[PDB]
């Protein structure tokens, strides 16, 4: 995260730090979504043209996490993976289209008052909330510039219009995605980076109170540049694949 | 730069 | 189910710093 600040503890309850066995790094964030689901970006475990292509036994998902290395005991909860499914028509060859996979833990894990799952907007949330200058938030580990935080970082974005967003680049924009962050006449700046990748953007509901996942961190150009904004997973534009995976395995 | 972690884990 | 509302926060009646930020945007 770049321009960002020292998230609170327990903060964000929902955020997943995915960590390579060996060598052990950081790979990307990732979000709670139940006891035993953890959704991120697909460019995390699979993007051909950097030879990526990790499998559920290369990973770890660690949960309940503020410090970025050190191992929080008694606090964090580590996982194995059962299972990754990748978005079918992911589309790493061209533009991260459908950016987005799912992760089944070993065994489910139990909630605390650093681990709690973040709601999935219904339709209405999403109609409701995902408008131009309403703000979410962007949450992880990553790099603070285009070096690396001691902990959590979190920064608020506005969702920025379509056409901004489509002019800001040669990158071929589809429905599954939108762009956020401030134009550089707006005089404020954020950014994620590279080690945010899967993570949440979030947004709270005025009408319930809850915390929706409306994005998922994918992709930019640089971190944080003027004229240039942060590209996010649709998340409710690709809520049916997510629920045919989820009641089906 | 990562503290260990036990090990449990790295199966 | 419980979702979205975190142990610390909303469920103390507490509010994160910045929270306001985003509630004053839309
Ligand atoms: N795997 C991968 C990959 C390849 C090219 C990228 N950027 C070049 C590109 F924009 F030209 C591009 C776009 C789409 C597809 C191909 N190239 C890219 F961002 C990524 C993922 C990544 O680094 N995510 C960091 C979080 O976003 N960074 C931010 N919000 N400022």
């Amino acid at each position: 995260i770049v321009e960002g600040s020292d998230a609170e503890i327990g903060m964000s309850p929902w955020q997943v730090m995915l960590f390579r066995k060996s060598p052990q790094e950081l790979l990307c964030g990732a979000s709670l979504i139940s006891d035993r689901w953890v959704l991120t970006a697909a460019h995390c475990l699979l993007y051909p043209p950097w030879d990526k292509n990790f499998t559920e036994n290369d990973l770890l998902v660690r949960i309940g996490k503020h410090s970025r290395t050190r191992y929080e005991r008694n606090i964090e909860k580590i996982s194995m993976l059962e299972k990754i499914y990748i978005h079918p028509r992911y589309n790493w060859r061209e533009n991260l289209d459908r950016d987005i996979a799912l992760m089944k833990l070993k065994k489910p894990v139990a909630f605390s008052d650093y681990i709690h799952p973040v709601c999935l907007p219904d339709r209405e949330t999403a109609a409701s909330l995902l408008q131009a200058g309403y703000k979410g938030r962007v949450t992880g580990w990553g790099n603070l510039k285009e070096g690396q935080p001691s902990v959590l970082q979190v920064v608020n974005l506005p969702i920025v219009e379509r056409p901004v967003c489509k002019d800001s680049t040669r990158i071929r924009i589809t429905d599954n995605m939108f762009c956020a962050g401030y134009k550089p006449d707006e005089g404020k700046r954020g950014d994620a980076c590279e080690g945010d990748s899967g993570g949440p953007f979030v947004m709270k509901s005025p009408f319930n109170n809850r915390w929706y996942q409306m994005g998922i961190v994918s992709w930019g150009e640089g971190c944080d540049r003027d004229g240039k904004y942060g590209f996010y997973t649709h998340v409710f534009r690709l809520k049916k694949w997510i629920q045919k995976v989820i009641d089906q395995f | 730069d990562f503290e260990e972690i036990p090990e449990e884990y790295l199966q | 189910a419980d979702c979205g509302l975190r142990p610390l926060f909303e469920k103390k009646s507490l509010e994160d710093k910045t929270e306001r930020e985003l509630l004053e945007s839309y």
